[PDB]
RNA sequence: CCACCCGAGAUUGAGCUAACAGGUCUGUGAUGCCCUGUCCGGGGCUGCACGCGCGCUACACUGACUGGCUCAGCGUGUCCUACGCCGGCAGGCGCGGGUAACCCGUUGAACCCCAUUCGUGAUGGGGAUCGGGGAUUGCAAUUAUUCCCC
């Protein structure tokens, strides 16, 4: 029955749709059922224009209630249509991995360890200079995947820190000026919740150091 | 000089350093 | 080390890029004998000729050019490369040298180092 | 804005609402003057002896033709165009980008620069006026809409 559930929503009547989509939603947040359901979103991108977009927005809200080897796949399966250069799959995949980290799932729905090669396949991108449609949602989602990162191990999470705040710095100088009120609002948001209570176990930090403090000479 | 020989002279010289910095397929799998 | 200069014209702006070298001068990647306007090609060796092949024999010279018409670029260009030669003289090499360069270089065309402030005059209702 | 110190006093009493050169809405004066069109087709909208004014192209050698080389800026748009195929050209068919310091567009502009032919000849200067054909926009191209070839 949910299989029934499920395969009614690659319905191209979108009333039919929207009602599944939602749905699904609720029958999954109210789990044994998310490891098949996965399974069926996997298969139809890879069976496929426009049936996925109507699957992106299924996997827009339905990451965080996956297990670690689905969300690896998946973590493979948004990646590869980003291979693609269509701008509507483009930009809804880029706002799927941003409901993931919105949520701040926990360590048996999303391990430290995964986050850190999410954070380095994602640098490949950035898209040129100046578009500002995808480029404010690039940078809120490696805002929203650094902060995540940091909560759950700590000092791994300053390792990561110094290649990003590189093209922070860099994506300063695009002509548009919603770049520069998103980037450092992004830039901001981490160093009042990632780094300001975390400072006093840093201690101080020379021109020397060796550990974690040297990601803060980087930073500077 | 002014605004609008300025900004081509930036832009230019922003890109001559450039091309002295300067002198593959994106990673598609996350786990090795 | 290098030192990163420009000169200007009506519209023709350049950038000139000096540094440690043989003595290798180059145009948007070409020589400076192959610059396409040949009637103007003392123009462009003024710089060269006033302060001699052994002056230059230190340094490597970039310029990139856009913008202008072909005689605003020629004069934008020997802007560049002797304000780069001026610059590069005085960061690193004693100020000896530089006054006398800045000396004899400006007795023969004020051009080379000081820019020309003439621009195109617009129109009003 | 609120509370408070000092301070006689951090506000108590006498005068001023008013208006429509914008007008509107159909109520009145047996109010002052003075008289008793719609749809459809076709045509031309400068047809040209002349007087008076703008402009464009020229009368060539500091030039024309052919080839090659090499440089802009203000602006532009959902109408600007990229790319592929076909034709010799105007022009067709397909598929994309851009509401725009994002695409056109590193805006590959023209004089200019370098080689070739011409050689003072109403001439390879100058292009009017014409003949024949082709293509595009339009309900419609005749009195040549416009463009291309001889």
């Amino acid at each position: 029955v949910y299989h029934g559930l499920l395969s009614f929503t690659v319905h191209p009547k979108p009333k039919i749709r929207k009602a599944a989509q939602h749905g699904v939603c609720s029958v999954l947040k109210g789990h044994p059922a998310a490891i098949s359901t996965a399974k069926f979103c996997i298969q139809e991108i890879e069976k496929s224009a426009t049936t996925t977009l109507h699957m992106l927005t299924l996997l827009k809200d339905l990451l965080p209630c996956f297990p670690e080897g689905l969300v690896k796949s998946c973590s493979e399966t948004l990646l590869r249509v980003m291979t693609l250069s269509h701008v509507l799959v483009t930009a809804c995949a880029m706002q799927a991995f941003h409901s993931l980290f919105h949520a701040r799932p926990g360590l048996s729905t999303l391990s430290a360890e995964l986050n850190a090669q999410i954070i380095t396949a994602l640098y490949d991108y950035v898209p040129s200079e100046n578009d500002l449609q995808p480029l404010l949602a690039w940078l809120k989602v490696m805002e929203k995947a650094h902060i995540n990162l940091v909560r759950l191990q700590w000092d791994l999470g300053l390792g990561h820190l110094p290649r990003f705040f590189g093209t922070a710095v860099t994506c300063l100088l695009s002509p548009h000026s919603q770049v520069l009120t998103a980037a450092t609002q992004s830039l901001k948001e981490i160093l009042k919740e990632c780094v300001a209570p975390h400072m006093a176990d840093i201690g101080s930090v020379t021109s020397s150091a060796s550990g974690p403090a040297q990601s803060v000479a980087k930073m500077f | 000089v002014g605004p609008r020989l300025s900004r081509r002279i930036l832009q230019q010289a922003r890109q001559q350093q450039e091309e002295l910095e300067a002198e593959r397929e994106r990673t598609t799998r996350l786990g090795p | 080390q290098s030192v990163q200069v420009f000169g200007r014209k009506k519209t023709a702006t350049a950038v000139a890029h000096c540094k440690r070298g043989n003595g290798l001068i180059k145009v948007n990647g070409r020589p400076l004998e192959m610059i396409e306007p040949r009637t103007l090609q003392y123009k462009l060796l003024e710089p060269v000729l006033l302060l001699g092949k052994e002056r230059f024999a230190g340094v490597d010279i970039r310029v990139r050019v856009k913008g202008g018409g072909h005689v605003a670029q020629i004069y934008a260009i020997r802007q560049s490369i002797s304000k780069a030669l001026v610059a590069y003289y005085q960061k690193y090499v004693d100020e000896a040298s530089k006054k006398e360069i800045k000396d004899i270089l400006i007795q023969y065309d004020r051009t080379l180092l000081v820019a020309d402030p003439r621009r195109c005059e617009s129109k009003k209702f």
